[PDB]
């Protein structure tokens, strides 16, 4: 409980510090775990100008533990100008606090199948954040092609000492290969005092494969590894890889050339908007908020793409099966005819890249040196809006659709007409009144942090539950992970987890691991948990090593913190038959308190507590136990010089208008020059500047 | 006494015994706690006490192992088997002896586990031993010279089993000689051959009139069940889902009362007949009824089940069967209190099939007059997940629950829907069992599965029967774990007793699980800690590697257990104490006390009960 603290006393304290206070005691314990190991030794700057660490007494940080807390920019000094931007490496993440519940802490990320309260479904991960969705190509090698170009460079740009000693050295699987196969045949000549040892002819499987596990050995000019893929005590001992990676890569080039295999791109999406030309009564044009990489998917060999959806029918507190196991969820796949192809029904419309790069706004202009690494790259934050038009999906000339649930084929047994299937699709989100709204407030002003600012511990007994009940929350009954890592399976619940990886899902959720089969409402019982309790979503995290804003626990500015994410900075292809462009992550970015969703789960919206969109997903980290969220708006933050002539920028991704923003890259002006004098649920006046709702302007209003 | 029976056509002289009665008591009756119309009885057919053995009996017994006999093992004996004679056909071919190929790739191909199973029954022999060569026919000349010429160890004693004289196995192993004595025989399938050139088993059958499982389950099915049959065998997964039975035909009458009580095909509301095939004039009792399928998945069908239930008897149209579908398929929560208490007070049949993704057995049954010999407890999912229950009290004028028709194992398909009757291993008693209190109403419900109607088999858990399930209740299976998360008031097990009022005739019960209420992230409990009935939480025994569970109904039990009141703690109570920490996993990773401010803290572990998060 305490220990981390320094016992009940040093805990008490704790909860009486300010934010500032708080985070010096957990930043003097974070970097103890973290300069255990030696950090960033990129260039750097002499015992003079910490007149940059005094500039922090308008906002807090710490110049040397900056340079190693993550990859930051820090400073750069030699003319008083520029940046340096990180790549030498990647360092971890934990923190011990956002937790107390005093078990099984390895379940700080949230519960899965189980729902808390009406404004988490019923209202957002049922009906609104309504599809997990998945685009199939027809092929698999265009992450090998790549994967196996990085492998190359792993592999030579290495010294000539370790291209023997890393692969002759590491050589002991073939030698396990050999002992464990020997020993079957130690076994086999047991019973053989008299009988003719035929089997010494099998015992060339040592020796007729010595000369090749050696031959293999000696050139070492580019197959610069041992060809083996795993090992254990028992099982997954396998060993056959190739090498020399341009042949490898010149049998992936034909492999993709045969339509034998499919793989699927699959994330998540709310339905946010639709055209609207029929006075509201009817429509069939809808706009869906994701993020980019899952956006990216939409290519134009894809073959199918799907909806799988929670049916708007369904009850607070029940527990469900996995998305291809339970009857509360349809599913809806939709397939090409007579060579239609499935982008001329379904786009993505905007893509949140370079959405700051008006002039003398940018940040690329203030690199010091590696923008002759980084030469051409841009910035975005991953957030996408995707159009699907199902009026010409529902078109039997043109498309196939084939409805499912529980994995059967249910297509001539569901609703048929067009409007009516539309809705039942939708969860009829054009009838709901329940619409979405953004998050209009700042959350950098200090009256709307306070609103989200939870105390660590509260006595439920007494009257002051109201100012708890009273906090805003962050839902995310979003994202749909794949079920491979869902560990609230029990061994023994076999049909669940026998299929665990293709084709099925979770409903991922921002809650306690406690309330998994436990809040269900039976007849003559009384329910276990207080009203307080699941009656709320979850808050900011209080992880050290993705903060950027020091007394904001679970606020950041992405560049400065987090400008790349794995091995390779992101690539986006563009349209028009344009080339690649790289981009480093930037903006306004959000920690969820209870949510690292494993392989999927990417796009899933950060709302509060009258469904007010607020953040989008995409990343996660299952040993931080936290993730992170673009934020749609910002407010911008002014660091008085501590970064040169670098802000965190004021923008609106959704309204467009902000102080930074390029006047062109925005929801409303990008659909502006597609339906030019038309009206949008979001927009019911149009699209035009002036119809703008006063509270998403800024500065003339600094109340929103 | 003294008699004469048949065990292998043989005629034998047998020591045999009548099966002993199951005693009711009078206090059974009077708290209405027996079964409410009839006694059943488990052993239906007398025992074999001792069974004289003579050369006559054994040697015709060790024929029986190699042949098949003439019963259903017959096909499976030692030398009259589906591998061994796919072997024989192949040496009575015109082929040279290297046709021994074609045998090893007749266990490679496809059939590699029925070799590698009926192999295992010859090894011990097979195995040379310094004995085989006595055991081999005239390839006794070739056996010695051909021994060094075989490729692989298979093709070699594939040869010896091909090869064996059956004529040599007149012997009878010393342990399945006294199994003989016993009265029961070497089952042909169970049969193998030892080092010693003698016949063996693991596995031992008595003649028919003394099977105690057949004759139960012949009689359960041809006088318990409505809809009987004259048979043995459970229904099939497709019966079941259909509602089909040996000897009645359905037809599909749904159109008359669709007209009527104006429904359409679609609304989930079905109505059928069953009429027997060869009907049965000698006593008026059924020979054919309408059946009411009722698919409550559908909306429809929900709405409208109650009314239609309640116009059906005010029009006086008789039901021999309600079948609930799908409950808690589409909504796990949803309620059925008012549908099943909307059904007539006197009820044939009624089968409910719960979905094991809601596992909601919460409805309650008990104020009626009867059930006719027949309430199923019916699921299309996993039956043996430990989160099943039932309250005792829901049976109490039920005549007869549904124990056949066990459809569970290993062999299905993952990925189709299999239909079974539920294991109970789980008792779980509701908020109104325990209005004043009192204690009385669980312990009635309690003593009606642990001892008053302990010899029927849904009583019994999923294990089944001891030796002897109406007389010595004790050495049987019952239901191990017990639930109080419905109701509030109970903390312990105090006020529960686990013996049956009698104790010298009788083992008494050890629970291994038992969940508890709870509403906050300490467990509040009083100092009555010195008389919670201690011993009774013990697992199935003493000396068990893994130790019995506390369950709480929240998990978030990760802060202490809050002890209230001045009173100080006995020898028992400190051992009572230990159990909440040891046998509850959130509780036992720290250990925590809390002792509210009055006392002495006669224990000095704790924290001064702060309750504050």
């Amino acid at each position: 409980d305490f220990a981390y603290f320094g016992g009940t006393s040093g805990y008490d304290e704790y909860t009486k510090k300010d934010q500032k206070s708080r985070f010096d005691y957990d930043n003097e314990r974070y970097m103890t775990r973290l300069k255990s190991q030696f950090g960033n030794s990129s260039n750097s700057i002499n015992l003079k100008e910490y007149r940059g660490l005094e500039t922090k007494q308008e906002n807090i940080k710490k110049f040397d533990d900056q340079a190693a807390i993550s990859n930051f920019d820090t400073y750069y000094n030699a003319a008083l100008k520029g940046f340096t931007l990180p790549v030498y490496g990647s360092d971890g993440k934990v923190s011990g606090l956002k937790i107390y519940e005093g078990a099984e802490i390895g379940k700080g990320p949230s519960v899965v199948d189980s729902l808390g309260r009406n404004e988490k479904a019923k209202t957002v991960g049922l009906a609104r954040t309504l599809p997990n969705e998945e685009y199939k190509t027809s092929a698999i090698q265009t992450f090998q092609t790549n994967f196996t170009i990085y492998k190359d460079y792993e592999k030579e740009i290495e010294e000539a000492e370790d291209n023997i000693k890393l692969f002759d050295s590491w050589n002991e699987q073939q030698i396990q290969s050999y002992i464990s196969a020997q020993l079957t045949q130690l076994r086999l000549n047991y019973e053989d005092e008299v009988s003719q040892i035929d089997r010494e002819i099998s015992q060339t499987q040592p020796d007729k494969t010595t000369i090749l596990s050696n031959l293999n050995q000696k050139k070492s000019k580019i197959e610069s590894e041992y060809q083996k893929e795993l090992s254990t005590i028992s099982k997954l001992n396998k060993d056959s890889l190739k090498e020399w990676q341009r042949k490898e890569i010149e049998k992936y080039n034909e492999k993709k050339k045969e339509k034998t295999f499919q793989i699927s791109e699959s994330g998540t999406m709310w339905i946010m908007d639709y055209l609207d030309e029929n006075a509201g009564k009817n429509p069939t044009k809808f706009y869906f908020g994701t993020n980019s990489h899952v956006a990216k998917g939409i290519k134009d060999g894809m073959v199918s793409f799907s909806l799988t959806r929670l049916n708007s029918e369904v009850k607070v507190g029940q527990t469900f099966k996995l998305n291809g196991h339970d009857s509360n969820f349809t599913k809806f796949t939709f397939s090409p005819i007579n060579g239609n192809k499935l982008e001329d029904a379904v786009t993505a419309i905007f893509h949140a890249t370079d959405f700051i790069n008006e002039n003398s706004s940018p940040l690329k202009l203030l690199d010091s040196e590696q923008k002759s690494k980084y030469n051409g790259a841009g910035i975005f934050a991953d957030f996408a809006i995707v159009e699907v038009d199902f009026a010409k999906l529902l078109d039997k000339g043109k498309y196939s659709y084939s409805v499912w649930s529980a994995s059967n084929d249910i297509t001539n047994q569901y609703e048929t007409e067009q409007n009516k299937l539309i809705s039942k699709i939708t969860n009829n989100y054009s009838e709901s009144d329940k619409k979405v709204k953004f998050f209009s407030d700042s959350l950098l002003n200090e009256q709307t942090y306070a609103k989200f600012d939870r105390p660590l511990d509260f006595d439920p007994k007494k009257e002051d539950e109201l100012k708890k009940y009273n906090d805003l929350d962050s839902l995310y009954i979003v994202g749909y992970p794949t079920a491979y890592k869902d560990f609230y399976l029990d061994q023994y619940e076999d049909e669940k987890q026998l299929k665990n990886k293709k084709y099925d899902f979770s409903l991922w959720i921002n809650s306690e691991y406690k309330f998994y089969n436990k809040l269900i409402n039976k007849e003559g019982s009384t329910n276990s948990f207080k009203e307080y309790e699941t009656g709320k979503g979850n808050f900011f995290s209080y992880q050290i090593g993705y903060r950027s804003f020091i007394d904001k626990p679970g606020l950041t500015d992405a560049f400065i913190t987090v400008n790349k994410v794995g091995k390779k900075l992101y690539s986006l292809k563009d349209k028009n038959k344009n080339e690649v462009k790289k981009y480093f992550n930037y903006g306004l970015e959000i920690l969820p308190r209870f949510y690292a969703p494993a392989g999927g789960a990417s796009g899933s919206s950060v709302r509060t507590k009258d469904n007010k969109l607020l953040a989008v997903y995409h990343a996660s980290n299952e040993t931080a136990r936290t993730g992170l969220a673009v934020a749609f708006r910002s407010d911008g933050y002014d660091y008085k010089n501590l970064f040169g002539d670098y802000k965190l920028g004021q923008y609106d991704l959704i309204y467009g208008g902000g102080k930074d923003q390029q006047k062109e890259k925005s929801y409303r002006e990008v659909m502006n020059k597609m339906y030019s004098g038309k009206k949008s649920a979001l927009f019911q006046n149009g699209f035009t500047d002036d119809k703008i709702p006063s509270e998403f302007k800024f500065n003339n209003g600094t109340q929103n | 006494r003294k008699q004469t029976i048949t065990i292998a056509g043989i005629e034998v002289e047998a020591e045999i015994e009548g099966p002993p009665g199951f005693v009711t008591h009078q206090r059974d009756k009077d708290r209405k706690i027996s079964n409410p119309t009839k006694p059943y009885q488990n052993h239906t057919v007398n025992k074999i006490l001792s069974v004289k053995v003579t050369d006559k009996l054994k040697e015709q017994v060790a024929k029986d192992a190699l042949s098949g006999g003439n019963g259903y093992d017959e096909g499976v004996g030692l030398f009259n088997n589906s591998i061994f004679n796919v072997f024989k056909e192949e040496f009575n071919s015109g082929k040279e002896l290297n046709d021994i190929l074609s045998s090893l790739e007749s266990v490679a191909r496809q059939n590699s586990g029925a070799f590698q199973n009926t192999l295992e029954r010859y090894k011990k022999m097979l195995d040379s031993n310094n004995v085989i060569n006595f055991l081999k026919s005239e390839a006794q000349k070739e056996y010695p010279k051909l021994k060094s010429k075989f490729q692989t160890k298979n093709q070699e004693y594939i040869w010896l089993i091909a090869n064996l004289d059956q004529s040599k196995f007149t012997k009878i192993a010393s342990t399945s000689e006294k199994y003989l004595e016993k009265g029961l025989t070497i089952s042909p399938r169970s049969a193998f051959i030892n080092e010693a050139g003698e016949i063996d088993s693991n596995g031992w059958g008595p003649p028919d009139e003394y099977n105690t499982v057949t004759s139960r389950l012949r009689r359960d099915n041809s006088e318990y069940r409505v809809f009987d049959y004259d048979e043995y065998y459970s229904r099939s997964s497709d019966r079941i889902a259909n509602g089909t039975y040996p000897g009645w035909v359905k037809e599909d009458v749904s159109e008359p009362y669709s007209k009527k009580y104006n429904f359409k095909a679609s609304d989930g509301i079905r109505f059928s007949k069953l009429e027997r095939i060869n009907p049965n004039p000698a006593k008026g009792k059924l020979n054919s009824g309408l059946v009411l399928d009722l698919d409550v998945s559908n909306d429809e069908a929900y709405r409208r089940s109650k009314e239609l239930i309640e116009k059906l008897q005010k029009d006086g149209e008789q039901i021999t069967s309600y079948r609930i579908k799908n409950m808690g398929e589409k909504n796990s929560d949803q309620a059925f209190k008012d549908i099943l208490g909307a059904l007539p007070k006197d009820i044939q049949q009624l089968e409910l099939f719960f979905s094991d993704k809601a596992t909601n057995t919460a409805s309650l049954i008990a104020l009626e007059n009867k059930n006719i010999k027949e309430l199923s407890l019916y699921t299309s999912g996993n039956s043996l997940k430990k989160a099943w229950s039932y309250n005792p009290l829901a049976l109490r004028n039920t005549t007869w629950i549904n124990t056949i028709d066990y459809n569970v194992s290993a062999e299905y398909s993952s990925h189709d829907k299999i239909t079974t009757r539920i294991t109970f291993n789980t008792l779980a008693f509701d908020q109104e069992d325990f209005s004043n209190g009192s204690y009385e109403r669980i312990n009635d419900g309690l003593r009606m599965v642990y001892y008053a109607r302990n010899n029927e088999p849904f009583f019994q858990g999923g294990h089944g029967p001891g030796l002897e399930p109406d007389k010595k209740l004790g050495q049987n299976s019952y239901p191990t774990g017990l639930d109080f998360s419905r109701v509030t008031g109970i903390k312990s097990l105090k006020g529960l007793r686990f013996d049956d009022d009698l104790d010298t005739s009788n083992e008494p019960r050890k629970i291994t699980e038992l969940t508890l209420y709870n509403n906050e992230s300490y467990f509040e409990i009083s100092s009555d800690e010195l008389n919670e009935a201690n011993l009774q939480h013990l697992s199935t025994g003493e000396g068990n590697p893994e130790k019995p569970k506390i369950h709480f109904s929240n998990g978030n039990n990760t802060t202490s257990i809050r002890i209230s009141g001045k009173t100080l703690l006995s020898d028992e109570g400190r051992r009572n104490l230990d159990k909440y920490f040891e046998y509850n996993e959130s509780l036992r990773n720290s250990g925590k006390q809390i002792q509210i401010p009055n006392g002495s803290d006669e224990l000095k572990k704790q924290l001064e009960g702060w309750g504050y998060k």
